[PDB]
């Protein structure tokens, strides 16, 4: 989900 | 970092100097230093003016820039003499030439010495010129954006701070302190729209540095979470230690 990891 | 209280100190104003470039450095009851700056790639510009707030003149006024000796390697500075007789309510310039050759720490020394009244005067106080200052914005995509962030690959290059709010978490003065140090403000990169990251490159003679940041506000902690990935570990350490400051 989260793109930053 | 140096113990006691910071109130004159050669260090008062130096904060407020980190993302902006105009205003008040100094001032005492004789001297106001005020500053105007401007930087491109690896260089800048910076107007020293010495105000004389006296009905009487200053004698051999006599401002010089120290480099601590890391720095010297670091940072080149050039300027030119200033008349050393300053009438009262009088303003003088100096133009300091600025060129970064690798990043930087420590910040000069700018040390004034004059006559007033038959006596020594001397005045020495921090010159705001930090590593942020050469940033150029990077504006860039989200896609691309998190191919870089992901491309890291020693762990030294990244660098987060935990830390509790010193000012008030507003919003727009948020925006212009990021504006301010000098990254690309990147609007829908993190999906939390509360969140901001930054982009850009820090110029430098012998490299230059890509760096990528987000500021992570936590509103009812009083606390913001800031990251910064570069690709030189000291820039990611001076980078964070400098903005940490501001929020």
């Amino acid at each position: 989900s989260d793109p930053f990891k | 970092g140096s113990p006691g209280i910071r109130l004159g100190s050669s260090e008062d104003n130096f904060a407020r100097f980190v993302c902006k470039n105009n205003g008040v450095l100094f001032e005492n009851q004789l001297l106001q230093i005020g500053l105007k700056s401007e930087f491109r790639q690896n260089l800048g510009r910076m107007f020293i003016f010495y105000g004389n707030k006296t009905s009487t003149q200053f004698l051999n006024f006599t401002p010089t820039l120290i480099c601590a000796d890391d720095l010297q390697t670091n940072l080149n500075l050039q300027t030119k003499p200033v008349d050393p007789t300053v009438d009262g309510g009088a303003q003088v310039q100096q133009v300091v030439n600025i060129e970064c050759i690798s990043d930087f720490t420590e910040a000069p020394v700018l040390n004034i010495q004059f006559r007033y009244g038959g006596t020594f005067q001397n005045v020495s106080v921090k010159l705001p010129i930090t590593l942020n200052k050469f940033f150029q914005p990077t504006e860039m995509a989200s896609q691309d954006f998190f191919q870089r962030w992901k491309q890291l690959s020693n762990p030294q290059q990244e660098v987060q701070n935990i830390f509790k709010a010193k000012h008030p978490m507003d919003t727009e003065i948020t925006k212009a302190k990021i504006i301010g140090f000098g990254s690309a403000l990147l609007e829908e990169v993190d999906p939390n729209p509360a969140n901001f990251v930054g982009a850009g490159i820090i110029h430098t003679k012998t490299t230059q540095i890509g760096c990528l940041l987000r500021l992570e506000p936590n509103l009812q902690a009083q606390m913001y979470r800031l990251t910064l990935r570069t690709s030189k570990d000291t820039v990611s350490q001076r980078l964070c230690e400098l903005l940490s400051e501001q929020f």
